[PDB]
Protein backbone atom coordinates (compact mmCIF):
# COMPACT_ATOMS: atom_id res chain seq x y z
CA UNK A 1 0.00 0.00 0.00
CA UNK A 2 2.64 2.55 0.16
CA UNK A 3 3.08 2.92 -3.50
CA UNK A 4 -0.38 3.56 -4.12
CA UNK A 5 -0.64 7.01 -5.03
CA UNK A 6 0.97 10.75 -4.83
CA UNK A 7 -1.79 11.74 -5.04
CA UNK A 8 -0.41 15.74 -6.55
CA UNK A 9 2.28 15.06 -9.34
CA UNK A 10 -0.12 11.96 -11.08
CA UNK A 11 -3.49 13.54 -11.46
CA UNK A 12 -3.82 17.00 -13.12
CA UNK A 13 0.09 17.48 -13.83
CA UNK A 14 -0.07 14.13 -16.11
CA UNK A 15 -1.27 16.07 -19.57
CA UNK A 16 1.92 18.40 -18.28
CA UNK A 17 3.94 15.34 -17.89
CA UNK A 18 2.72 14.05 -21.45
CA UNK A 19 3.48 17.87 -22.87
CA UNK A 20 7.23 17.27 -20.94
CA UNK A 21 7.76 13.97 -23.05
CA UNK A 22 7.22 15.58 -26.44
CA UNK A 23 9.83 18.70 -24.76
CA UNK A 24 12.29 15.30 -24.58
CA UNK A 25 11.73 14.58 -27.70
CA UNK A 26 12.18 17.86 -28.78
CA UNK A 27 15.34 17.32 -26.84
CA UNK A 28 16.27 14.06 -28.41
CA UNK A 29 16.46 16.31 -31.60
CA UNK B 1 19.81 22.43 -10.37
CA UNK B 2 21.85 22.36 -13.23
CA UNK B 3 20.85 25.44 -14.78
CA UNK B 4 21.43 27.34 -11.28
CA UNK B 5 24.78 26.47 -11.66
CA UNK B 6 25.91 26.98 -14.97
CA UNK B 7 23.43 30.87 -14.03
CA UNK B 8 25.46 31.28 -11.49
CA UNK B 9 28.75 31.09 -13.55
CA UNK B 10 27.13 33.24 -16.20
CA UNK B 11 26.41 35.43 -13.65
CA UNK B 12 29.46 36.30 -11.81
CA UNK B 13 30.90 36.26 -15.57
CA UNK B 14 28.88 39.25 -16.47
CA UNK B 15 29.60 40.95 -13.70
CA UNK B 16 32.86 40.15 -13.83
CA UNK B 17 32.56 41.38 -17.27
CA UNK B 18 33.27 45.07 -16.64
CA UNK B 19 36.65 45.06 -17.16
CA UNK B 20 36.73 44.80 -20.93
CA UNK B 21 37.30 48.61 -22.30
CA UNK B 22 39.90 49.25 -20.09
CA UNK B 23 41.62 45.59 -19.92
CA UNK B 24 40.30 42.75 -22.16
CA UNK B 25 43.01 40.92 -20.72
CA UNK B 26 41.68 41.15 -17.07
CA UNK B 27 38.04 40.80 -18.35
CA UNK B 28 38.35 37.83 -20.81
CA UNK B 29 41.38 36.00 -18.78
CA UNK B 30 39.50 36.14 -15.52
CA UNK B 31 36.11 35.16 -16.92
CA UNK B 32 37.97 32.15 -18.47
CA UNK B 33 39.48 31.48 -14.96
CA UNK B 34 36.19 31.11 -13.77
CA UNK B 35 34.06 29.71 -16.33
CA UNK B 36 36.25 27.49 -18.09
CA UNK B 37 36.98 25.75 -14.46
CA UNK B 38 33.26 26.11 -13.44
CA UNK B 39 32.34 24.73 -16.91
CA UNK B 40 34.61 22.05 -16.62
CA UNK B 41 32.89 20.92 -13.71
CA UNK B 42 29.66 21.08 -15.52
CA UNK B 43 31.35 19.00 -18.11
CA UNK B 44 32.13 16.39 -15.09
CA UNK B 45 28.43 16.78 -15.27
CA UNK B 46 28.10 15.84 -18.18
CA UNK B 47 30.92 12.93 -17.69
CA UNK B 48 28.40 11.94 -15.40
CA UNK B 49 26.17 11.83 -17.90
CA UNK B 50 28.66 9.93 -19.89
CA UNK B 51 28.53 7.23 -17.54
CA UNK B 52 24.58 7.65 -17.45
CA UNK B 53 25.23 6.79 -21.38
CA UNK B 54 25.12 3.61 -20.05
CA UNK B 55 23.44 3.89 -16.68
CA UNK B 56 20.07 5.16 -18.01
CA UNK B 57 19.71 2.10 -19.40
CA UNK B 58 20.79 -1.56 -18.17
CA UNK B 59 21.54 -2.51 -22.35
CA UNK B 60 24.75 -1.57 -24.55
CA UNK B 61 22.75 -0.95 -27.34
CA UNK B 62 20.25 1.32 -25.34
CA UNK B 63 23.32 3.20 -24.32
CA UNK B 64 24.09 3.32 -27.99
CA UNK B 65 20.67 5.27 -28.47
CA UNK B 66 21.98 7.65 -25.82
CA UNK B 67 25.11 7.73 -28.07
CA UNK B 68 23.16 8.46 -30.37
CA UNK B 69 21.37 11.37 -28.93
CA UNK B 70 24.79 12.90 -28.03
CA UNK B 71 24.81 14.72 -31.70
CA UNK B 72 25.79 18.16 -30.55
CA UNK B 73 28.43 17.10 -28.64
CA UNK B 74 30.63 15.57 -31.47
CA UNK B 75 32.11 19.04 -32.68
CA UNK B 76 34.70 18.62 -29.58
CA UNK B 77 36.42 16.14 -29.60
CA UNK B 78 36.56 15.59 -25.77
CA UNK B 79 33.54 13.58 -25.29
CA UNK B 80 35.41 10.96 -28.27
CA UNK B 81 37.91 10.79 -25.11
CA UNK B 82 35.33 10.09 -22.70
CA UNK B 83 33.78 8.04 -25.57
CA UNK B 84 37.36 6.28 -26.39
CA UNK B 85 37.02 5.01 -22.45
CA UNK B 86 33.57 4.56 -22.45
CA UNK B 87 33.98 2.05 -25.79
CA UNK B 88 35.27 -0.25 -23.41
CA UNK B 89 32.03 -0.60 -21.27
CA UNK B 90 30.01 -0.35 -24.58
CA UNK B 91 32.27 -4.09 -25.44
CA UNK B 92 32.06 -5.03 -21.90
CA UNK B 93 28.54 -5.47 -21.12
CA UNK B 94 27.98 -6.68 -25.19
CA UNK B 95 30.28 -8.95 -23.85
CA UNK B 96 27.86 -10.07 -20.80
CA UNK B 97 24.44 -10.15 -23.23
CA UNK B 98 26.02 -12.32 -25.41
CA UNK B 99 27.35 -14.84 -22.17
CA UNK B 100 24.00 -15.40 -21.51
CA UNK B 101 22.91 -15.70 -25.01
CA UNK B 102 25.49 -18.43 -25.00
CA UNK B 103 24.02 -19.52 -21.88
CA UNK B 104 20.99 -19.69 -23.55
CA UNK B 105 21.82 -21.71 -26.64
CA UNK B 106 23.69 -24.49 -24.29
CA UNK B 107 19.89 -24.64 -22.62
CA UNK B 108 18.87 -25.60 -26.44
CA UNK B 109 15.06 -25.70 -27.47
CA UNK B 110 14.01 -28.53 -25.93
CA UNK B 111 14.33 -27.85 -22.17
CA UNK B 112 12.31 -24.66 -21.91
CA UNK B 113 8.85 -24.60 -22.06
CA UNK B 114 6.97 -24.03 -25.61
CA UNK B 115 3.45 -23.17 -25.71
CA UNK B 116 1.90 -22.75 -29.44
CA UNK B 117 1.60 -24.03 -32.49
CA UNK B 118 4.88 -24.84 -33.90
CA UNK B 119 6.78 -28.14 -34.06
CA UNK B 120 9.67 -28.86 -31.86
CA UNK B 121 11.79 -28.53 -35.16
CA UNK B 122 10.59 -25.68 -36.64
CA UNK B 123 10.21 -24.09 -33.24
CA UNK B 124 13.89 -25.15 -33.06
CA UNK B 125 15.21 -23.92 -36.17
CA UNK B 126 13.09 -20.37 -35.21
CA UNK B 127 14.18 -20.12 -32.34
CA UNK B 128 17.99 -20.67 -33.57
CA UNK B 129 17.08 -18.22 -36.10
CA UNK B 130 15.79 -15.81 -34.10
CA UNK B 131 19.23 -15.96 -31.32
CA UNK B 132 21.50 -15.66 -34.72
CA UNK B 133 19.59 -12.41 -35.43
CA UNK B 134 19.74 -11.38 -31.61
CA UNK B 135 23.42 -11.74 -31.97
CA UNK B 136 23.97 -10.50 -35.35
CA UNK B 137 23.10 -7.00 -34.46
CA UNK B 138 25.86 -7.12 -31.60
CA UNK B 139 28.36 -8.47 -33.83
CA UNK B 140 27.97 -5.62 -36.81
CA UNK B 141 27.57 -3.20 -34.01
CA UNK B 142 31.17 -3.65 -32.86
CA UNK B 143 33.19 -2.96 -35.35
CA UNK B 144 34.26 0.55 -37.17
CA UNK B 145 34.16 2.19 -34.02
CA UNK B 146 36.72 -0.12 -31.56
CA UNK B 147 37.92 -2.13 -34.65
CA UNK B 148 41.20 0.38 -33.48
CA UNK B 149 41.65 -1.08 -30.50
CA UNK B 150 40.61 -4.97 -31.45
CA UNK B 151 39.34 -5.86 -27.93
CA UNK B 152 35.77 -5.86 -30.45
CA UNK B 153 37.93 -8.34 -32.61
CA UNK B 154 38.63 -10.76 -30.06
CA UNK B 155 35.67 -11.12 -28.61
CA UNK B 156 34.24 -10.90 -32.54
CA UNK B 157 36.14 -14.07 -32.77
CA UNK B 158 34.47 -16.10 -30.41
CA UNK B 159 31.04 -14.33 -31.44
CA UNK B 160 31.72 -15.59 -35.09
CA UNK B 161 32.71 -19.12 -34.17
CA UNK B 162 29.03 -19.28 -32.51
CA UNK B 163 27.69 -18.38 -35.53
CA UNK B 164 29.55 -20.58 -37.76
CA UNK B 165 28.58 -23.93 -35.05
CA UNK B 166 25.25 -22.52 -34.71
CA UNK B 167 24.96 -22.82 -39.09
CA UNK B 168 25.93 -26.30 -38.43
CA UNK B 169 23.28 -27.48 -35.97
CA UNK B 170 20.54 -25.81 -37.91
CA UNK B 171 21.95 -28.02 -40.72
CA UNK B 172 21.72 -30.86 -38.63
CA UNK B 173 18.09 -30.17 -37.52
CA UNK B 174 17.46 -29.48 -41.14
CA UNK B 175 19.11 -32.65 -42.24
CA UNK B 176 16.75 -34.72 -39.58
CA UNK B 177 13.41 -32.42 -40.81
CA UNK B 178 13.28 -31.57 -44.49
CA UNK B 179 13.58 -35.27 -45.78
CA UNK B 180 11.76 -36.96 -43.20
CA UNK B 181 8.44 -36.13 -44.42
CA UNK B 182 9.25 -37.08 -47.87
CA UNK B 183 10.52 -40.69 -46.24
CA UNK B 184 7.08 -41.08 -44.04
CA UNK B 185 5.06 -40.06 -47.29
CA UNK B 186 6.88 -42.20 -50.14
CA UNK B 187 6.71 -45.10 -47.58
CA UNK B 188 3.62 -44.94 -45.62
CA UNK B 189 2.03 -41.58 -46.33
CA UNK B 190 1.82 -41.00 -49.97
CA UNK B 191 0.61 -44.92 -50.94
CA UNK B 192 -2.79 -44.34 -51.41
CA UNK B 193 -3.77 -42.73 -48.46
CA UNK B 194 -7.00 -44.78 -47.18
CA UNK B 195 -10.12 -42.88 -46.77
CA UNK B 196 -12.26 -43.49 -43.36
CA UNK B 197 -14.91 -46.00 -43.28
CA UNK B 198 -16.96 -47.12 -40.77
CA UNK B 199 -18.12 -50.37 -38.63
CA UNK B 200 -19.48 -49.47 -35.38
CA UNK B 201 -17.71 -45.73 -35.27
CA UNK B 202 -15.59 -43.84 -37.85
CA UNK B 203 -12.14 -45.76 -38.12
CA UNK B 204 -9.24 -42.69 -38.98
CA UNK B 205 -6.83 -44.03 -40.52
CA UNK B 206 -4.21 -41.31 -41.48
CA UNK B 207 -4.42 -38.79 -38.49
CA UNK B 208 -0.85 -38.33 -37.88
CA UNK B 209 -0.24 -37.90 -41.90
CA UNK B 210 -3.12 -34.90 -41.24
CA UNK B 211 -1.64 -33.11 -38.48
CA UNK B 212 1.86 -33.83 -39.97
CA UNK B 213 1.59 -32.02 -43.56
CA UNK B 214 -0.55 -29.80 -41.68
CA UNK B 215 2.28 -28.35 -39.39
CA UNK B 216 4.89 -29.04 -42.39
CA UNK B 217 2.91 -26.40 -44.67
CA UNK B 218 2.31 -24.12 -42.02
CA UNK B 219 5.95 -23.68 -40.59
CA UNK B 220 6.96 -23.59 -43.93
CA UNK B 221 5.41 -20.74 -45.15
CA UNK B 222 5.44 -19.28 -41.78
CA UNK B 223 9.42 -19.33 -42.01
CA UNK B 224 9.55 -18.54 -45.48
CA UNK B 225 11.14 -22.23 -46.60
CA UNK B 226 10.17 -23.64 -50.16
CA UNK B 227 7.72 -26.07 -49.53
CA UNK B 228 7.68 -29.51 -52.08
CA UNK B 229 5.34 -29.85 -54.59
CA UNK B 230 4.29 -33.41 -53.35
CA UNK B 231 3.84 -31.21 -49.48
CA UNK B 232 1.83 -28.80 -50.89
CA UNK B 233 -0.59 -31.67 -53.03
CA UNK B 234 -0.54 -34.11 -50.23
CA UNK B 235 -1.49 -30.73 -47.84
CA UNK B 236 -4.54 -30.22 -50.37
CA UNK B 237 -5.53 -33.61 -50.35
CA UNK B 238 -5.49 -33.78 -46.27
CA UNK B 239 -7.62 -30.92 -46.30
CA UNK B 240 -10.18 -32.56 -48.63
CA UNK B 241 -9.63 -35.44 -46.20
CA UNK B 242 -10.64 -33.54 -43.19
CA UNK B 243 -13.30 -31.70 -44.15
CA UNK B 244 -14.93 -34.89 -45.78
CA UNK B 245 -14.18 -36.46 -42.23
CA UNK B 246 -15.64 -33.74 -39.89
CA UNK B 247 -18.99 -34.26 -42.29
CA UNK B 248 -19.59 -37.73 -42.08
CA UNK B 249 -18.97 -37.63 -38.54
CA UNK B 250 -21.89 -35.37 -38.32
CA UNK B 251 -23.78 -38.11 -40.50
CA UNK B 252 -23.00 -40.26 -38.40
CA UNK B 253 -24.14 -38.40 -35.14
CA UNK B 254 -26.80 -37.84 -36.92
CA UNK B 255 -28.24 -41.24 -37.05
CA UNK B 256 -27.00 -41.83 -33.16
CA UNK B 257 -29.36 -39.35 -32.52
CA UNK B 258 -32.36 -40.57 -34.26
CA UNK B 259 -31.48 -44.12 -32.99
CA UNK B 260 -31.17 -42.28 -29.30
CA UNK B 261 -35.05 -41.67 -29.84
CA UNK B 262 -36.11 -44.45 -31.49
CA UNK B 263 -34.66 -47.33 -28.98
CA UNK B 264 -36.94 -46.06 -25.88
CA UNK B 265 -40.02 -47.26 -27.99
CA UNK B 266 -38.58 -50.26 -30.34
CA UNK B 267 -41.56 -50.28 -32.55
CA UNK B 268 -41.89 -52.45 -35.66
CA UNK B 269 -42.40 -49.79 -38.27
CA UNK B 270 -39.18 -48.09 -37.85
CA UNK B 271 -36.95 -50.74 -36.59
CA UNK B 272 -37.41 -52.75 -40.14
CA UNK B 273 -36.80 -49.13 -41.59
CA UNK B 274 -33.56 -48.98 -39.38
CA UNK B 275 -32.82 -52.21 -40.96
CA UNK B 276 -33.45 -51.33 -44.67
CA UNK B 277 -30.65 -47.54 -44.00
CA UNK B 278 -28.39 -50.16 -44.13
CA UNK B 279 -25.53 -49.66 -46.71
CA UNK B 280 -22.45 -51.21 -47.86
CA UNK B 281 -19.28 -49.90 -48.60
CA UNK B 282 -16.82 -52.08 -51.37
CA UNK B 283 -12.71 -51.55 -51.55
CA UNK B 284 -13.75 -49.35 -54.75
CA UNK B 285 -14.85 -46.41 -53.15
CA UNK B 286 -12.35 -46.54 -50.10
CA UNK B 287 -10.49 -44.15 -52.58
CA UNK B 288 -13.45 -42.10 -53.90
CA UNK C 1 -1.24 8.06 -26.02
CA UNK C 2 -0.94 4.39 -26.74
CA UNK C 3 2.65 2.36 -26.89
CA UNK C 4 3.82 -0.62 -28.56
CA UNK C 5 6.56 -3.00 -27.24
CA UNK C 6 8.67 -5.36 -29.20
CA UNK C 7 10.71 -8.61 -29.00
CA UNK C 8 13.94 -6.33 -29.04
CA UNK C 9 12.97 -5.49 -25.49
CA UNK C 10 12.01 -1.47 -26.24
CA UNK C 11 8.79 0.35 -25.02
CA UNK C 12 7.12 3.11 -27.57
CA UNK C 13 4.95 5.85 -26.98
CA UNK C 14 2.50 5.85 -29.61
CA UNK C 15 0.83 9.50 -28.94
CA UNK C 16 -1.66 9.06 -32.13
CA UNK C 17 -1.52 12.65 -33.14
CA UNK C 18 2.64 11.65 -34.15
CA UNK C 19 4.21 9.67 -36.15
CA UNK C 20 7.42 9.65 -34.75
CA UNK C 21 6.93 8.05 -31.22
CA UNK C 22 7.52 10.51 -27.89
CA UNK C 23 9.77 8.57 -25.67
CA UNK C 24 11.97 5.50 -27.39
CA UNK C 25 12.18 3.44 -23.25
CA UNK C 26 14.28 0.72 -23.59
CA UNK C 27 14.21 -2.48 -20.85
CA UNK C 28 14.59 -5.89 -21.04
CA UNK C 29 11.04 -7.75 -20.43
CA UNK C 30 9.63 -5.56 -23.47
CA UNK C 31 8.64 -8.33 -25.33
CA UNK C 32 6.12 -10.03 -22.43
CA UNK C 33 2.96 -8.79 -20.75
CA UNK C 34 2.73 -4.67 -20.42
CA UNK C 35 -0.46 -2.36 -18.83
CA UNK C 36 -0.71 1.11 -17.89
CA UNK C 37 -1.62 0.71 -14.00
CA UNK C 38 -5.44 1.43 -12.37
CA UNK C 39 -4.05 4.36 -10.91
CA UNK C 40 -3.90 8.42 -11.23
CA UNK C 41 -0.05 7.39 -12.47
CA UNK C 42 1.05 6.32 -15.53
CA UNK C 43 2.63 3.36 -13.97
CA UNK C 44 3.95 1.04 -16.10
CA UNK C 45 5.13 -2.96 -15.81
CA UNK C 46 6.98 -5.85 -17.24
CA UNK C 47 6.90 -9.71 -15.64
CA UNK C 48 8.39 -12.55 -16.50
CA UNK C 49 10.82 -14.98 -14.46
CA UNK C 50 9.39 -14.48 -11.53
CA UNK C 51 10.35 -10.70 -11.84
Amino acid sequence: SPNLCKSGPEIKQTEDKKAMEEFKNVKIE
Amino acid sequence: VLTNKFKKIIDDFKKKGHNLLDTANNKFDRDWVEFNVEISHLDGELQNFIDNNFNRFRNIEYSLKLLHKFQSTIKRDSLKHNLTSRYNAILHNYATELDTIQRVFQDQKSNPPLVRNMPPEAGKIIWARHLFQKITGPINIFPENVINSTEIRRYYGSYNTLGKQLTIYEMWFYQDWVNKIEQSKAALQATLIVRHDENKKLYVNFDLEIMQLIREAKCLDRQGIEIPESARIILLQEDKFKTYYNELLYALKEYERINSKIKPICKNLLLPHIEDLDLKLRPGMVTL
Amino acid sequence: TFISASADWTVRIWDSKYTSQIICFDLSMMVVDAVWAPYSSTVFACATMDK
